[PDB]
Order: C-alpha cells, then structure tokens, then sequence
C-alpha cells in the first residue's frame, strides 16, 4: 500500500512499543462482543455468552495472536500485500466465508486497542499511516473473492 | 432426423415431443406430442396447431442455503435483483417471474419529488440480476394506495434467461407469516460500515408479534393516541397488510438498500422458496428493533391483475 | 438498541470525559480528517490544518450535541432534531462518513480512558454511536 | 428429413409410427412407433431398433358374396388359383399366404406318372391367380401320407402383390366342420357341359353326415366288408382326415378340375374367411351324392411346418 | 355365322312351320326343370317347385315367347349376330350375372323341343344347321364378358 | 342321382324305345357327326359318309351299352365296367363330347317319341345320359 517514508517509520517504530500477542487477543476479544455476528465464525471455541466470557477465553487470547502475528508479518512486505494474505484469502474466502466487512470492522478494533494501550503515542498522524496499513490488509483478504 | 428405413409395402408417419430446458417447464393444453399432417401441418389433438410454451421453474434455487453477516456464497438467492436510483443509491428488486420484479413504490422514488410519474422514472432506473447482468426495463407500476401499501412492480423489457444464477421466487399459495418463523432476507444494503455492501449477504429473521410492533413503532393500538415513537428519525408504513420482523440471533439487522428484497421462507413441504415478504422499512439498522414487511398475500390480487395487462 | 446497562455505561462513561469534551470532539474531528481524507470535502469552507481553532470550535458543538444526546438517551430523535434534516437534507453526507466519525471518537475516547474503556463499555459507546449515526442518516434520500 | 417447427428454450425428440399399405397389416411385437436415440439410431421400446414388418390381410375380399351356377362377378375369391397340366388340364389351387398355395397331390401329379419327384413336376405346372396374372413357381411338395391324404403344397419364387383381385385364405383357428355348415367352392374346374369353365363360378354346398358318406362309397365302416361302391367309376379317399359335402339347394355340384378348390366358410364373428377344406374327390359330378374334402385342421400342423423351411 | 346357302334355306324354311312362342314357353321350361340352378335368375316367377308348376307357370310362358322371339330377330340378321344381341349380352353379364354354360344349355334345350315338335322334318342335317345358330347367339350373349 | 322316380321314368321311356333301339342309336351317332364335326376327330379309320353301315353298326354297340345301363340303374360302373376305361384310357375321348352325344340321343328320343317325352321324363334321361358320361369320363387322366 501506498505508505510514505515517515509513516512508514512511524508505523514500523510504534510496532516496536506494543505487545503483539496481547493486543490481537484483546482485538479479537473486543470484535466477539462489540460485532456479535462475529462469534458465529467462533462456534468451536467454547463459551462465547458474555463478555468477560469472550475476553476470558483462552482460544479466543490464542488466535488473537494469530491474527496480530499475520499481521506483523504484513509489515514485513508492505509492497506485496496481496501475495503475502494470498493464501490466508483463499481460507477466509472460499473455506470460511466471512464478509469483507468484518476484515475493515477487526482492522478498527485494533486501531481502537492500540490507541487505548499506546495512548498519546498514538496521534493523529501515526492512527492516519495505521489507517493505511489496516485498509490494505483487509484489501489483501477480500482480494480472492471474485 | 436421419431418415428411418423404409419398410416393404409400407409408409411412415412423422411425430415430435417437445421437452424444455432444464429450469424450465413444458406448458402445453396438450400432450408435448405434434404429428404431421398431408397438408403439411404438425397437429395435435387437443391444441391444434398450436405449440407448447416452456416456462421457467420458479422458487427452487440450484443451491440453497444488512449490518450483519452471511456471505451468499453459492448464489443461493437468485431471486434477488439489484437496482440502481440515477443518484446512484442502491436497493432492493426480487424478481417475481420471468419479465416481473416486486420493489417497493419508496426505492422507485429515490430519485425524484414524490408526485413523479411513473413513465419519467423508469428511464432513470439501473436494475441488475445474478451476475453483473443487467436487465433493461420496460415499465413501471405503483400500487394504487400510496399511503398504505409500499409497493411497485418492474416490467422488463423481455423475459430473462433463467439459469444457476437468475431464477424467480415463488408468490405463496398461502399465508406462512405466523410469529417465531424464520424466513431468509437477502440485501444490497448498507452494512456495519454504513457502505452499500459490495458482496450480496443474507440474514435470518422471526417474524414478529403485530401488536408490540405497532406499540413499538406508535401508541398505540387507538389512533388518536398513536405518536411517532419510532428510534431512528422515521416512521414505518403500518397496517393490516405488512408484519414485521426481528433481529437475527446474532443481533443483525437490515439497513439502507435493503428494501424490496424478500422475506424469503422455504417450505419444507414443497422443498421450494417463497416470497412471504417484501422489505419496506429498511431504516431500522441496529437502532431500531423490527423491521417492517409488507406480506405478499395482500398484493396477490393485484400482482396477477397487474400482469395480466 | 441501547438497554438500560448500556445506557448506564455510556452515561458513566461521558460523565468521566467531563470537561474534555469540547476537546475530545475537535481530536476526533482531527483524527477523521487525516485518516479518512475524503471527509474533508464536507468542509471546504474550514481551515483544515493543525491547531485551526475553526476545527476546535466545530468539535466543541459536535460533543455538545453528544453530551446532549447523552442526557436524552431514552429518546434520541428528539435530542439530535435539528441536525437529522441538516446532516440528511442540506449537507447531504454520506452515512459511510458517520461510521468513521464515530470511530474516531472511540479511538480518542480509549487513548484518554484506557483504564475506563472495557469491552463492556466499548460495546455501549459503539452503540450509541451507532444509534446517533442512525438518526443522522435516516432521512438521506 | 422433416422439421417441426421451434419452440423458444425447447428441444424436440424425434419420432415415428409405421403403418402398412392397404390389404397389408403391421407385423411386429411392439407398436409401430420407433424414437431417435443419442445414439442416433431409431429404436422401439419393446423391440429395439428391430423394424416393423408388412404382411397381407388375409380372409378379407374387397367384394365378398362346378355343374351348376353362380357366376363370380365381383371377385369375392381372391384366393382362388387356376392351375394347369402340360398336357392342359385344369385344377384348383387356393392361395394361403402370400408366397403358398394349397393343392390336392392328385392335382400335382396330373401330367405325370404315380411316382414321379416333385423336383421334376414343378416346372411343367403353370399357376395363375386373379386375372390372368401368372405367378413362378419355385417348388413344390407332397404330403408325407400319400395314402390318405390328398395335399400337396406350392410355394411360389416370390411373394405376390396382394390386392382386390389376389389375397390369401385364412387357416381356421377351430373346426368348422359340422353337418349342415353351408361352405363356399369356388372352382375353375368342368361344367354341366362337361367344359373346363371359361369363367370362375361358386357353389353353396352343405357339409354332410361322415358316417352317411362312408357307407355311401364304402360298405361299410367294418373294413373287411368294405366295397368300392361309388357310383361314378372310381373311389374317393376317405378317412378321420376327410369330409364331405353333399349337393347344393339347386342340385349343383363339383367336377372334374375343381379338386384343389377351398371349401370357404365366412366366420360371423371375425367377418373373415377361413378354409375350412380342400376339395379332394371331384369326380362327384352330378352323379355321386358327395364330394370330399381333406379338413385344414388336420393339415395345419404340417403346413406351419413346411413353410418354415 | 358361317351358314351355307342350302342350311340357310333350311333353317329359314323350317322356322317358317314352328311355333316360335310356343316352342320359347317350353324351352324356357325345360331348362328350368332340368336344369334347376337356372331356376335361381327367376325367384320372381312365382311357384317353380315342381315341375308341371314350371310348366304350368304363366310367366314362364310369357318370358319364354321373349327369348325365342329374340331368336327370330336373330335369324333376320346372320352375318352380324354381335350386334344385334350386344344389348342383351349388356344385360345377361353385367346386370344378370348369367354363366354362359346356360346360354349353350338353353340352345341344346331349344333344339331339342324343335326335335320334338318337328319330328322327321328335323333331321340330322337341319339340326347341324341349328346347331350353327344356337351356337351363334350364345356366342353373341356372351360377348360382352370381358 | 337318379331318384327312383327317375329311374322309372328312364325304364319306362327306353322300354318304349323297343326294336328301334339299334336305329336311334345310330341317328344320334349321324346327329353328333353332323351337328360337332369336331367329334369325327376319335373315328378317322370310320366311313362317315352318310348310309355308312359301319357307323349303323356302332350305332347297335352304343345302344346296347345303353339298354344294359337302363337294366342296370342302380350300379352304372359295374354295367359300363369295360368300357371306362375304353373311353377314359385307350381312346382318350375328352369329356366335352360326351354331352354332345348325350345331346344328339336327346334330340332323337325326343324326335321319334314326341309324346311320351314330357319334361319330367327328359329330365330323367338327361340325368341318366350324364351319369353314363361320368362313369365313361371319371379315369380321364
Ligand atoms: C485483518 C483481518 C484478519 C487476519 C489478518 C486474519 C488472519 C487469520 C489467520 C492467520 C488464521 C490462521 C488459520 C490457519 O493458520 O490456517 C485465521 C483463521 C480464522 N479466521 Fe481470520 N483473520 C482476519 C479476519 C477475520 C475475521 C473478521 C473473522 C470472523 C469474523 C475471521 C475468522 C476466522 C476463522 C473462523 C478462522 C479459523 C480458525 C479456527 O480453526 O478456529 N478472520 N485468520
Ligand atoms: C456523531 C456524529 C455527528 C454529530 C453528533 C454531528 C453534529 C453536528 C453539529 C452539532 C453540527 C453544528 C450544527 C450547527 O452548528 O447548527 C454539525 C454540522 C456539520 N456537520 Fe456534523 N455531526 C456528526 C457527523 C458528521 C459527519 C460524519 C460529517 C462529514 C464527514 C459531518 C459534517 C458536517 C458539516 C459539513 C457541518 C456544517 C459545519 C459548518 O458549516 O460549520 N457531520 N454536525
Ligand atoms: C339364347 C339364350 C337367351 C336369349 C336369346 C335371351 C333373351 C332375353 C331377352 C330378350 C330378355 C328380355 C329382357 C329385356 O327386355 O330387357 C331376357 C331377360 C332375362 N333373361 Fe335371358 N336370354 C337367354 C338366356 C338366358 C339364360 C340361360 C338365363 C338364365 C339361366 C337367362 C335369364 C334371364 C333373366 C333372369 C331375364 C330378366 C327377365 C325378368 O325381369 O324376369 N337368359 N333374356
Ligand atoms: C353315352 C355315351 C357313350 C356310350 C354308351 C358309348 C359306348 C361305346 C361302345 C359300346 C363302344 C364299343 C366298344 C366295343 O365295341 O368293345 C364304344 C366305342 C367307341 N367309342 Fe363310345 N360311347 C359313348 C360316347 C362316346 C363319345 C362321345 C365318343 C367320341 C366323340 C366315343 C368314341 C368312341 C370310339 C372312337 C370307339 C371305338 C369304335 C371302334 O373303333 O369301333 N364314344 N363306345
Ligand atoms: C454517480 O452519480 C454521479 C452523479 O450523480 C455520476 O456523475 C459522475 O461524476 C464524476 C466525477 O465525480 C465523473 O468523472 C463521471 O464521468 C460522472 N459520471 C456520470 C454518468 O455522470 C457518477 O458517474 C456516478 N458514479 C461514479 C462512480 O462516478
Ligand atoms: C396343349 O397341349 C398341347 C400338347 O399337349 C400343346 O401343343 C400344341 O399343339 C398345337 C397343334 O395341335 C400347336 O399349333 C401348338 O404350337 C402347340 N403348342 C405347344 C406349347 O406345344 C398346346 O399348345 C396346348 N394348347 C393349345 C391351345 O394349343
Ligand atoms: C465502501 O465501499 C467502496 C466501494 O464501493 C462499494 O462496494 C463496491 C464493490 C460496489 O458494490 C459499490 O457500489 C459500493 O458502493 C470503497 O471504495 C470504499 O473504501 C468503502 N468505504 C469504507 C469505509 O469501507
Ligand atoms: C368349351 O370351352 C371353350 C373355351 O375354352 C375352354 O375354356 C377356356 C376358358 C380355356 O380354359 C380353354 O383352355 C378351354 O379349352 C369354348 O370356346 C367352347 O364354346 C366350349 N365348348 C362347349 C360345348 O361348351
Ligand atoms: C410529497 O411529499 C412532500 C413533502 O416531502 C409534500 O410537500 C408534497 O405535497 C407531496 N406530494 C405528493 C403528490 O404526495
Ligand atoms: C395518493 O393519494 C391522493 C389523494 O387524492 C391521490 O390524488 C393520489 O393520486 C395518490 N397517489 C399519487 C402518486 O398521485
Ligand atoms: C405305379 O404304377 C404301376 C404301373 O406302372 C402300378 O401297377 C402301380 O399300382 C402304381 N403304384 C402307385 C402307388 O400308383
Ligand atoms: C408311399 O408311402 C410309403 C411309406 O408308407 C413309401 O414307401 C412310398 O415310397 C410312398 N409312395 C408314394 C407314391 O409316395
């Protein structure tokens, strides 16, 4: 995606101030119960009913890492998005269908968890280059779907 | 046709049996069976002259089974059309039969001032089907009662090939809207995004109680103590000939666009898809907690009425 | 639909924004426009550039009318009435822009409360956001 | 090949339905209608791509109704055939389908000497049937008993059109020989002039009592009493395979050369003709009380036989 | 027919002592009894059971006086016989269905009753000479057969 | 078939014939030669003319056959044995003549007993004359 030299530093450095694993079982969390609709793809996890219920869940914390792990792995290749989630497309696609709209509502929820863990560290500016980044790893998701 | 043989002292007389196309139906008076005449004529006993007709199979998807989700993956709504205001806002179709489409009189209007007449809308309207394909429309009808029934159909103008992808829905022989059933709505709305949503998705609805319904969205049940009380800015249509529905399990709701899609219900019985709705209040978002259906058996009459000319 | 629980939460939690309102609403305003640069072709009558204290203003009335909103949870058309036909009629913004909006509030309202931000209340608040964008959207014809 | 016409989003499936030139019938297991296969042969449901076949009507004249009379004026026998020695005396023949004729073994050896080979009789014949139409004889065949039965069978090079004036006998289902039954023989042979006819006659004669008859040219019916007391100069052939008929209401009777003739009898309840007999004995002229006649019935089994080689 | 000079002096000389219609009623009754399945052409006679109703049978008489009266006519023209009986053979085969055998019978039943009738003037000679003449109007009744 | 009414009629109508029996039969034999010339066709070593003594002679033998045959009535093959297989075989006389004889004897029987031939009795000796011709005709091979 289109990213420029100093938000690519900015995107890149703040990466380096938060805890990955952490913040992808809390977006994971938060997507379960703030988009309900969303726990249907989560059948399989055991108790979903409320919410200290979803943060609570031990499959829900791990594959929040997973998510947030595929995603650090974005970063690594900004400018082959769409070959790096090729294979994770074809999953969400044509195995799972999930709609396109839940990739764009988690790809938020995350920037809402950075911003709630990074604080004043994460302005104006650097949310904008964060914007940029998780629009294009939804774009690269959504990529397999006809 | 190659020729058959000929047999000593003995002639041939020549016969054909129509069959249709799979997804169609032979429609004949009439046996599918026509035989030539000495003058030259394929006859049959009871139609004369006249050939069959094949007709497209309605409500019998080659694969079956909006802020929230469902993806329609295998096309399992081939029913569903959807149409474009020159203003470029999308909405809901729901085709009907091979040349008809049910909408309602609302979507038609999305352009233009509420009196316009029907003959300048028509031009102005996109509609598409399966696939991209778009179908060219001919003509457009509002339901006689504006305040009342929220209602239009589309004539197209000529008959879509039906296939995997485009096939009409069923109009029910009977009334299947009773509380607790769960029928399907597809939609071209918007979704949680508020963005019209790119793939076509459907959810799965209960109809709901009439009565806390009409308290929910007014009083109300005597009119004189009937208020707007409805959550989001505007008002239902609602009377004796619409139902509403409920959200999904899952908490998901119908929004903007979705009207005119179908409250599609699948009848175990029949093994085939009717249309016991069609969507009118589409406004009702997350926000609201029903959203408003006129029921199909009320514009029955008036559907085949309306074809007939 | 906004229960009574959420109600609570989203009372509380603008209770606890007090007096950083005003300022919480021209942050969000900030984050949308750079974010989401096509929102600013709503306002090219503003200054847009950093610090305009034409931007500071706007944010003051868009948390006014949130702190308004807050104290008329139970009825919501009622509260947001006159800027229902101004954002639907006379402006005419797309209701795409009204979920960025509020996601950018939401990423203010965490980076200033994390410790008052719990998924419960994330929920509530995405809610009533969700509720106010409606009744701004509705009559968008 | 024909072509029926088009139906739009409709394929049509070939067919055809065999039937036979008049004075013919369809002979095959299934009905006579053949459909065209993917495989693009013409097949029937029962029989398989096997054809139907055309065989003659047989017992059916177009027109139905010898010392005495009875002219044959509107060809009611068209079974009847006229056969001729090479030293010119004329018999009786009696088509019996449409390649056999039926003859007395007498008729046959008429030029020739009492052991004489069918090989060696059978290009001396001359056959005629209808008008003068002549038909080829290929061979021809004695029955076993020489003794007893007076039969011999003719079967011609080939087949014979069969129309208004030539068309087969049919072979009896049952026994129609009772006392009393009133046949029909038709005859080319000697008239009350003692000349070979110049035209076909029939006469009606009753069929009579077999014990009657017996004791008339015999003794009789104790073996070792038997005489020969016919009163013309020679002695019929008279057994269990044997009948005979007496005079007619007019006193007509059967000569010389009408041996070989069909005592016909019209079945009421098919409308169709059988023969129920072959005239055997023709020497009855008005003198003798009785011709006689070998019965069909214990021929049939030999005949089937026969022509299945 | 071929008749010579001396046979047609004889036949005309000897029709000139006969009773034609006398000789035509029993002709006609003579071959009715004694051959009976010409009875069969006059089921509309009346009574032809035995054989003096036959004789006695005032239509016989009269029907017979018609034939034998053809005969005269016969005699008036020799040398064309086909034509003058062409009418009747129309009649005798077409309408009538009569065998010629009966045409030959009738004659030979005529020539005997002008044996019977005549008696020594009939003699051998004059007969051959009849014969020659019934001959020839059988032959020309049966003319129009085919 | 010769009823017994006939046969009366048949021994009546010959016994009456008498001593002229040799002379009719050799009328009919001159009637026959005259009248079906084609019949002179089985005599050639005769003299035919007229007078001939050689015919007058066969003219007995045929007479006599047939008193033999009147005295005969109820067995013809047996009285006319011999000759059977006189005409049938040695001299092989088609079976057309035989109604011309009987013809000719007809016409003499009728010709010489004009009132003793009454159509019952012709029709007796008529039936009698083709029964002999059967018997005489019936090995024609
Ligand atoms: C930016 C967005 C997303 C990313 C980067 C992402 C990444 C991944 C990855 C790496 C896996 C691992 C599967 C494997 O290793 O084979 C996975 C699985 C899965 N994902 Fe996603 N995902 C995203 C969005 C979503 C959303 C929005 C949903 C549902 C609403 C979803 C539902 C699932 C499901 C149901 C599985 C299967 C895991 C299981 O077996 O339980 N994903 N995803
Ligand atoms: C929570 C959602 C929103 C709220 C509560 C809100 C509230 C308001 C208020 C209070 C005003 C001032 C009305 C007045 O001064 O009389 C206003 C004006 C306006 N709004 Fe919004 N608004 C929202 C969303 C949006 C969005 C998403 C857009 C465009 C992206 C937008 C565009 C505008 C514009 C262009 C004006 C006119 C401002 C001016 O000319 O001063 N609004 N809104
Ligand atoms: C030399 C032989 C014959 C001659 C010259 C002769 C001549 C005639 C003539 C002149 C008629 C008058 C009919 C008319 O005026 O239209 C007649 C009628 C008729 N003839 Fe002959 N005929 C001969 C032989 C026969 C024979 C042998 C038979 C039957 C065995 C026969 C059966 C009839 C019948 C049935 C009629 C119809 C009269 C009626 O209405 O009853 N004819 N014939
Ligand atoms: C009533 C019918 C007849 C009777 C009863 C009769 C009887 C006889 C008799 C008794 C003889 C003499 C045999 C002998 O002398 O041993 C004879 C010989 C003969 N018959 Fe006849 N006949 C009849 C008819 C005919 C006819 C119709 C023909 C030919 C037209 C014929 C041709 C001859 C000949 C050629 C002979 C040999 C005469 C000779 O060579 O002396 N017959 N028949
Ligand atoms: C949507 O509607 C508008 C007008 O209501 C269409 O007008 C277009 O305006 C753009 C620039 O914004 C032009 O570049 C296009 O050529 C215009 N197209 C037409 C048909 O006027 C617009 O096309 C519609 N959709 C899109 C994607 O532009
Ligand atoms: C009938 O049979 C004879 C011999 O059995 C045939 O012989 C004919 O004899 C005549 C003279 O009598 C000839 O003019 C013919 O040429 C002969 N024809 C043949 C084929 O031999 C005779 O033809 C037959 N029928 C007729 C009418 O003559
Ligand atoms: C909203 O969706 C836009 C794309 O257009 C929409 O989806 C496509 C395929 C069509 O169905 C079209 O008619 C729809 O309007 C995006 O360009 C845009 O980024 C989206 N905005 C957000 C916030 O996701
Ligand atoms: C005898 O028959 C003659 C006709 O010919 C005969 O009958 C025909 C049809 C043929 O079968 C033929 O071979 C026969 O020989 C007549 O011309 C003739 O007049 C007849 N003579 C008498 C007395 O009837
Ligand atoms: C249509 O609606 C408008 C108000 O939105 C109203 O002023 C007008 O009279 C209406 N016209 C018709 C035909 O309903
Ligand atoms: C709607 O109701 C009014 C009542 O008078 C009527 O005139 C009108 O025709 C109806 N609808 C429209 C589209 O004009
Ligand atoms: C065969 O013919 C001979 C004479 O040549 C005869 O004696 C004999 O009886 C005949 N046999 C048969 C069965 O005709
Ligand atoms: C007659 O039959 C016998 C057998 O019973 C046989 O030996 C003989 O050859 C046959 N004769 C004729 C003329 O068929």
């Amino acid at each position: 995606v289109h990213l420029s030299a100093e938000e690519k530093e900015a995107v890149l450095g703040l990466w380096g101030k938060v805890n990955v694993d952490e913040v992808g079982g809390e977006a994971l969390g938060r997507l379960l119960v703030v988009y309900p609709w969303t726990q249907r793809f989560f059948e399989s996890f055991g108790d979903l009913s409320n919410a200290d219920a979803v943060m609570g869940n031990p499959k829900v914390k791990a594959h929040g890492k997973k998510v947030l792990q595929s995603f650090s792995d974005g970063l690594k290749h900004l400018d082959n998005l769409k070959g790096t989630f090729a294979k994770l497309s074809e999953l969400h696609c044509d195995q799972l269908h999930v709609d396109p709209e839940n990739f764009r509502l988690l790809g938020n929820v995350i920037v809402v968890v950075l911003a709630r863990r990074l604080g004043h560290d994460f302005n104006p500016n650097v949310q904008a280059a964060f914007q940029k980044v998780v629009a294009g790893v939804a774009n690269a998701l959504a990529h397999k779907y006809h | 046709c190659p020729k058959p043989p000929e047999i000593p002292k003995g002639y041939v007389e020549h016969m054909v049996r129509y069959h249709c196309q799979t997804y169609y139906k032979l429609r004949t008076a009439g046996d599918g069976v026509y035989t030539l005449d000495s003058n030259k004529q394929w006859t049959n006993k009871v139609t004369g002259e006249k050939l069959p007709e094949c007709e497209a199979v309605c409500g019998k998807p080659k694969n079956p089974v909006i802020m929230g989700g469902s993806l329609d993956a295998k096309g399992s709504f081939p029913w569903q059309a959807k149409m474009i205001s020159h203003h470029n806002l999308t909405s809901g179709a729901t085709l009907i039969n091979e040349q008809w489409l049910l909408t309602t009189a609302k979507n038609l209007r999305l352009g233009h001032k509420n009196d316009t007449k029907a003959k300048d809308i028509a031009p102005t309207l996109r509609l598409y089907v399966g696939k991209k394909q778009e179908v060219e429309i001919e003509k457009v009808i509002f339901h006689p009662d504006n305040s009342t029934v929220d209602i239009g159909l589309i004539k197209l103008k000529q008959k879509v090939p039906v296939n995997e992808r485009v096939m009409p829905i069923c109009l029910p022989s009977k009334d299947y809207v009773n509380v607790g059933l769960v029928g399907y709505v597809s939609g071209w709305g918007r979704n949680a995004n508020l963005n019209f949503t790119e793939h076509l998705k459907y959810v799965m609805l209960p109809v709901a109680d009439q009565e806390k319904c009409v308290q929910y969205y007014e009083g109300s049940t005597v009119p004189e103590k009937k208020t707007p009380k409805s959550p989001v800015g505007v008002q239902p249509i609602l009377n004796e000939h619409t139902f509403c529905a409920g959200l999904s399990k899952y908490q998901e709701d119908t929004c903007y666009g979705d009207a005119g899609s179908a409250f599609a219900v699948h009848d175990k019985d029949d093994d085939t898809w009717y249309a016991a709705g069609i969507l009118s209040f589409d406004k009702s978002c997350r926000t609201a907690e029903y959203g408003v259906y006129v029921r199909v058996t009320s514009i029955l009459d008036w559907i085949q009425t309306t074809i007939a000319d | 639909v906004l229960s009574a629980a959420d109600k609570a939460n989203v009372k509380a939690a603008w209770g606890k924004v007090g007096g950083q309102a005003g300022a919480h609403g021209a942050e969000a305003l900030e984050r949308m426009f750079l974010g989401f640069p096509t929102t600013k072709t709503y306002f090219p009558h503003f200054n847009l550039s950093h610090g305009s204290d034409q931007v500071k203003a706007h944010g003051q009335k868009v948390a006014d009318a949130l702190t308004k909103a807050v104290g008329h949870l139970d009825d919501l058309p009622g509260a947001l009435s006159a800027l229902s036909d101004l954002h639907a009629h006379k402006l005419r913004v797309d209701p795409v822009n009204f979920k960025l909006l509020s996601h950018c509030l939401l990423v203010t309202l965490a980076a200033h409360h994390p410790d008052d931000f719990n998924p419960s209340v994330h929920a509530s608040l995405d809610k009533f956001l969700a509720n106010v964008s409606t009744v701004l959207t509705s009559k968008y014809r």
